[PDB]
């Protein structure tokens, strides 16, 4: 497993379903938009071998779902299934893909399907569907079958495993950790948490137990619990063991679970259909009723029906109701749904296709895998609110007219397709989501008018080696190269008449100048891709300056959410102010660790401040004074200096060579390794007791012991090579790689003592000394510095960091951690793969089509999903928020009050002016961060008499400058009244 | 003397100093040492607006509520423009090995404050080589629950609604100089009353007495921080009498332990130490030109 390629995609499937997928051969029929979508992500997911089938023919039709197709083959009339077959190998050549055009009919004979390991199913009729998963099932082992379909805005989706299957993983989530404090010797036993942290379980779970005094019978057991209390549980007998002393950690166990599905024609009585909005829970049910009446309709009359023609609607109605009564729980027959669905049959919504797409690749991983649950039994996906706001509209607007937006105009009609054509869009980050949105403008023919429309996206990132595995736009010959450029010559070529200006400026408060309020203005939407909190915060107070509606979405490992903002309409993203989080204590990070994490923040930490902050300060230091005779005479006078110590220090020992490096490692080791814990059991002896007499070394404190250096030892040789490297590098001491044997380091090291464990006239002389020995020379007045860089293999820092992390673990007796579980905690890594991205994009270009039309407030949703259980989950987006703050007067988020004045006005003339329009007299300005009128602190008495322009020291380019103010309560000692931001403009 | 020296200073416990210049690149020039300097330039974001509103309410109460006294007092000085940027003097109370010291602290609020509680950092470490408390490490951090964000107790956090900055400046010349020092560590106060105990109580007090007298009082006269600067002056004018009869009985009763035997060369050290430093302490004192 090259990690340079899977190094986000292991950290969430794991070690061994990489190995289980594989040797795994997936069959995928039908290569519609579906399909393709389905083939696109199992390639990049890392599938050995991909076999895709079809039997049609490529029409003009298909440009406007296929975005791989082009001009020329659709008038070579070529087969669909070779046409792609090239392109999609140049995703990743790992992975062997084959094509096939065998005929499918009821005669065709299944038994080469037994060679596969999973069928998909796409654009198929339901009796051939029926006979396959009949066969499918049969088999010794069960091959699984995936069946999916897309019909205009409706899509269905089905899943079955055979009549037993098996899960490793139920929800992926790491086991937690809890401190046993009290047991008894009762029957069934107590169990009492450790003071607060509540052990946040639930009865039935399992847990096993070590490092027990006293009660040594329940160490490496296993019980299930019953909970009490959020802070203890029961177990069960133990009268008959020995008194619990104290101590005791418990972690949870995971166990195999087995599900059952049933067969597709027995399924198709009585569903066990998701719920995804609960809002109105007996949908999929009627969903499911025109679905099938829809089937049995285009086997009757071997066509779909067409638009506007009501006997087709009444035709279809009467199936539905006919059907209804059949069904095992006789629901009702939803009359517009069955309108509905008769008036778009024969559409394709790309951004549905999409997301289904995702959740389908989703859906075979974990059949190859077994990893997460899978998805029993049915879901149905749908977005009739694009068209429910619609009303009546005319027949004429979604006829075809011959060209590539045939599709799309037949779902949603002509007028809102015009209105996407002439949209101006700001996109910021090139992300993983931003090359999907890419991809979606450009099926939707986004800003593809020549009168009108632009999109500009920014980044200032370069192309990465792991990048590729998520982001399908780039290749590997597009390393060390602008995202930006390479996405838009990309693009460029799926759409021809697209129309997109691509920058490299990274959106911060400094390039504000590019970014002014008329570039905002000019815009009509605002996507963000973004991956850190302060960016999103930064880019919603800019929107919310401006009145312009904002996306935003993310994804973290099988997690995602998206929220929409518009405005006048819905809270911003900064109503939502989160919550804080668990930061280490500075005892716990220093000398008490008690897990992994904090022996790898204490390496992280050492690392920086060995190799980053003390060369900057050292050549700080030294250039500030130009010559070390000059400090030695100003120390000799008395002057005082800043560091002067720490510099003097590390000028002292200064290494000079090779050897003097390997030494300096060696005490370097011996200092961290050996003296510090000899140091800590000196202070604090084993057995010191507290008042009440308990240990001092109790839980979670664990009690060091030292470590003797052993050059056979693979750790110690690791740790003490990379050290010695990385200070040859810091002090810029050349050297070979051969240096780096053992043997050369056991020569080196032989003449080496070690020192036993046990101001300013030694700093004088040691500088003296120095300054004699002509040590003090401009070269040597240099260091350089180094910069953490966890994307580099041969730099050797998470080498060092995994060596000095292990070590130190092992000093305090905690399980020691490998090389890529310490590169993703120290680098902070966010685990991610592709069908989250591609859903969540999905459902973000879903949502812009509601934006651009400008539905009513209860068209607009927000989505909250986790595919590992699987849910989904969709909520009204949060409404404004009325605030008032005295006299009735109320304000909203949107607000903005507005004050004109002239060259000569004054701060009291300003107060005045608010006083008399709003009604309410102001007690505070401040411009931003920066103070204007204060009463309370001393000077700002006499500010009242001085002339705005000089107060706030303005720049030529603005015309106005935003103010905050606030007001008096009406109620003295209470906090002042917050207000609106007041926009001042200079001159008329 | 009490009353006047209560008297004088009560003019200054609260002002404002310039110590940021912008030029017309929007840079910022600092005209004093300042711990946070990164954070300061590298956090433009001007969407915080609670924070001046919880700011500007708090200058009202740190105006008339801080502590004055002679044993303690507290003094603050703040930016002429910024409202992030504050300096914190505190004199050592009475009685206690930090008697009449001269301790200073940076104080820097985050954006989201008062969401989370702000920054403070001892300066007054003489370059890192002396540890003044078990909470105040000899890198500078102060560490108090109240100023910490961790799973320990629902009262023992920075709550947004309650918390204030002047119960933080309280609790800090409340808790951590106190008059034993030495017992503040948890894990000795099982040994309180033995003569071991005792001992070594005795031996972190000299220390602690040497420590301050050199890098509390005889720096910060030859250098003292230009915010600061007449108060600290006008400060030491006034009780030269009383810091010479305070350093001669610590003089006195640190050499009632030097026949000891265990701790005997510690504290003939640390004797040699504070009569060198005292030495020159008092000529700086006689030479100091009257406010
Ligand atoms: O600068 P830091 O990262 O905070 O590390 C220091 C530093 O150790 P290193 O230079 O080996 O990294 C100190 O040594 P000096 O550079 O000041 O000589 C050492 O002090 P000792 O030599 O007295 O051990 C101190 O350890 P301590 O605080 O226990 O005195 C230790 O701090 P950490 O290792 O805990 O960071
Ligand atoms: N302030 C910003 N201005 C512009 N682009 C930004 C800004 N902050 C982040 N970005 C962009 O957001 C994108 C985030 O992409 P994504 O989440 O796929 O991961 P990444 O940053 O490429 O790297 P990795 O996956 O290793 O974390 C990056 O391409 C980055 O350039």
């Amino acid at each position: 497993i090259d990690d340079a390629l899977y190094s986000r995609q292991r950290y969430v499937l794991g070690d061994t379903a990489m190995q289980k997928m594989a040797k795994s051969h997936v069959f995928l029929s039908g290569m519609g938009g579906l399909g393709l979508e389905i083939a696109k992500n199992l390639v990049l997911a890392g599938i050995k071998a991909v076999t895709i089938h079809d039997t049609e023919k490529c029409q003009a039709w298909d440009l406007g779902t296929n975005f791989f197709l082009s001009e020329d083959d659709v008038v070579n009339k070529r087969n669909r299934a070779e046409a792609v077959l090239k392109h999609i190998a140049e995703l990743n050549p790992y992975v062997h893909v084959t094509s096939s055009s065998v005929p499918f009919n009821e005669t065709t004979d299944l038994s080469f399907l037994d060679k596969y390991q999973c069928v998909v199913l796409t654009e198929m009729k339901l009796p051939l569907q029926k006979k396959i998963n009949d066969f499918c099932r049969s088999q010794c082992p069960p091959i699984k079958f995936i069946s999916a379909d897309v019909h205009g805005i409706w899509s269905r989706l089905f899943c079955d495993f055979g009549d037993e299957f098996e899960v490793l993983d139920t929800t992926g989530e790491e086991p937690k950790e809890i401190f046993i404090s009290n047991i008894t010797q009762a029957n069934p036993g107590i169990v009492t948490c450790l003071e607060n942290h509540p052990h946040k379980l639930e009865t039935g779970q399992f847990l096993t137990f070590r490092e027990i005094n006293g009660m040594t019978g329940l160490n490496g057991s296993i019980q299930q619990i019953t909970v009490i209390s959020p802070f203890s549980f029961s177990i069960g007998d133990t009268t008959e063991l020995e008194p619990y002393l104290h101590g005791g950690i418990a972690v949870q166990v995971k166990t195999p679970k087995t599900v059952f599905f049933e067969s597709l024609e027995r399924q198709l009585k009585h569903p066990k259909c998701l719920i995804v909005d609960f809002s109105n829970p007996e949908a999929p049910l009627e969903i499911h009723t025109a679905m099938l009446a829809l089937d049995q309709f285009q086997e009757k009359y071997s066509r779909k029906p067409n638009v506007g023609c009501q006997q087709d609607s009444e035709e279809l109605l009467k199936l539905a109701t006919s059907i209804s009564e059949t069904l095992e729980e006789k629901p009702d027959v939803n009359a517009d749904i069955v309108h509905w669905l008769s008036w778009t049959a024969q559409g394709f919504l790309s951004p549905l296709a999409a997301a289904v797409g995702g959740v389908a690749s989703q859906e075979v991983l974990k059949a190859v895998t077994g990893k997460f649950s899978p998805l029993c039994q049915w879901l149905y996906l749908e977005a009739a609110d694009i068209v429910e706001s619609l009303g009546k509209p005319e027949c004429e607007e979604f006829l075809p007219r011959g060209d590539r937006y045939d599709a799309l105009r037949a779902c949603i009609g002509d007028t809102l397709c015009q209105k996407l054509q002439n949209l101006n869009i700001f996109l910021v980050g090139c992300g993983a989501i931003g090359c999907e949105m890419l991809k979606n403008f450009a099926l939707l023919g986004v800003g593809t008018s020549k009168e009108k429309g632009m999109i500009t996206v920014t980044d200032p990132d370069l192309i990465e080696k792991s990048n590729l595995n998520r982001q399908f736009l780039f290749r590997p010959h597009h390393i060390q190269k602008p995202k930006s450029y390479t996405a838009a010559d990309a693009t460029l070529k799926i759409n021809s008449q697209i129309k997109i200006d691509a920058h490299l400026n990274k959106v911060c408060p400094t390039t504000e100048t590019i970014y002014n309020d008329e570039f905002y203005t000019k815009q009509d939407v605002i996507i963000t891709a973004l991956d850190n909190v302060e960016a999103r915060r930064y880019v919603d107070s800019r929107c919310l300056a401006n009145l312009r509606p904002l996306l935003d979405s993310g994804t973290m490992g099988t997690k995602g959410h998206t929220e929409v903002i518009v405005p006048h309409l819905t809270e911003s993203y900064n109503s939502h102010r989160d919550p804080p989080e668990e930061e280490i204590p500075f005892s716990t990070l220093k000398s008490f660790p008690a897990a992994i994490e904090h022996t790898i923040q204490w390496a992280r930490d050492k690392f920086e401040s060995s190799f980053s902050h003390k060369p900057s300060l050292f050549n700080k230091f030294w250039q500030t004074y130009s010559s070390a005779e000059e400090v030695l005479q100003k120390i000799q006078s008395g002057h005082s200096l800043e560091g002067c110590f720490q510099v003097i220090k590390l000028l002292s020992r200064r290494p000079r060579n090779w050897s003097q490096c390997v030494e300096l490692a060696r005490l370097k080791f011996e200092k961290y390794f050996n003296h510090k814990a000899l140091q800590l059991l000196h202070c604090f002896p084993l057995d010191i007791r507290l008042k009440d007499g308990s240990l001092f070394w109790q839980s979670p404190k664990r009690p060091p012991s030292p470590i003797k250096f052993d050059l056979n030892e693979p750790l110690h040789l690791s740790f003490l090579q990379n050290a010695a490297k990385l200070y040859a590098t810091v002090y810029c001491i050349p050297f070979a790689e051969e240096d780096l044997s053992a043997d050369a380091l056991l020569n080196i090291l032989s003449e080496v003592k070690i020192q036993e464990f046990k101001d300013e006239r030694n700093a004088i002389f040691q500088l003296e000394k120095a300054i004699l020995s002509n040590e003090a020379t401009k070269s040597d007045l240099q260091m350089a510095v180094l910069s953490f860089e966890k994307d580099d293999d041969h730099n050797g820092h998470i080498d060092f960091i995994t060596a000095a992390s292990n070590l130190r673990a092992k000093m305090y007796s905690i399980e020691p951690a490998d090389r890529f579980k310490t590169k993703r905690i120290a680098g902070k890594i966010i685990p991610a793969i592709a069908t989250t991205t591609a859903t969540v994009s999905g459902l973000v270009a879903l949502e812009m089509i509601k934006v651009t039309g400008g539905y009513p407030f209860e068209a607009y949703k927000n989505c909250f999903l986790n595919l590992a259980i699987p849910i989904v989950v969709f909520t009204e987006t949060t409404e404004v928020r009325k605030t008032k703050i005295r006299n009735g007067i109320s304000f909203t988020i949107w607000d903005r009050w507005t004050v004109h004045g002239k060259e000569d006005f004054t701060l009291l003339d300003f107060i005045n002016a608010v006083k008399e329009k709003y009604g309410i007299e102001p007690t505070m300005v401040v411009q931003g961060v920066k103070m204007l009128y204060v009463p309370v602190m001393p000077g700002h008495a006499k500010r009242l008499k001085l002339t705005m322009h000089k107060l706030v020291k303005p720049t030529t380019e603005k015309k106005y400058v935003d103010l905050t103010v606030s007001f008096a309560p009406d109620i003295d000692g209470d906090e002042d009244l917050p207000g609106p931001p007041v926009r001042y403009y200079f001159s008329h | 003397l009490e009353e006047k020296y209560v008297a004088v200073m009560k003019k200054l416990q609260f002002d404002t100093f310039e110590m940021v210049s912008e030029d017309e690149d929007g840079k910022l020039g600092f005209k004093v040492n300042y711990h946070y300097m990164s954070q300061v330039k590298n956090a433009n974001d001007a969407n915080s607006a609670a924070r001046a509103r919880r700011l500007a309410q708090e200058a009202v109460t740190l105006s008339t509520s801080l502590p004055l006294s002679s044993s303690s007092s507290v003094f603050v000085r703040c930016d002429e423009e910024r409202l992030d940027i504050m300096k914190v003097l505190i004199t050592g109370p009475a009685d206690t090995p930090y008697a009449n010291g001269c301790f200073e602290f940076d104080v820097y609020f985050p954006q989201d404050y008062p969401s989370s509680p702000p920054l403070v950092n001892l300066e007054t470490t003489g370059g890192h080589s002396v540890r003044f408390n078990p909470n105040l490490y000899n890198d500078g951090k102060v560490c108090l629950s109240i100023l910490n964000t961790w799973h320990g107790r629902p009262e023992e956090k920075w709550n947004p609604q309650t918390s204030s900055f002047l119960q933080v400046l309280v609790s800090v010349q409340s808790l951590i100089l106190v008059a034993e020092p030495y017992f503040n560590e948890p894990g000795y106060e099982r040994s309180r009353g033995t003569p071991s105990g005792t001992q070594s109580s005795r031996e972190y007090d000299g220390n602690i007495r040497q420590a301050t007298v050199k890098w509390a009082m005889l720096e910060q006269i030859r250098n003292p921080s230009p915010c600061f600067k007449e108060v600290i002056h006008k400060h030491f004018y006034l009780k030269r009498v009383e810091i010479m009869a305070q350093c001669e009985e610590w003089i006195a009763d640190i050499q009632q332990y030097s026949s000891d035997k265990r701790v005997g060369r510690t504290m003939s050290h640390h004797a040699a130490a504070l009569k060198r430093h005292t030495a020159q302490l008092r000529e700086e004192l006689l030479k100091l030109p009257c406010p």
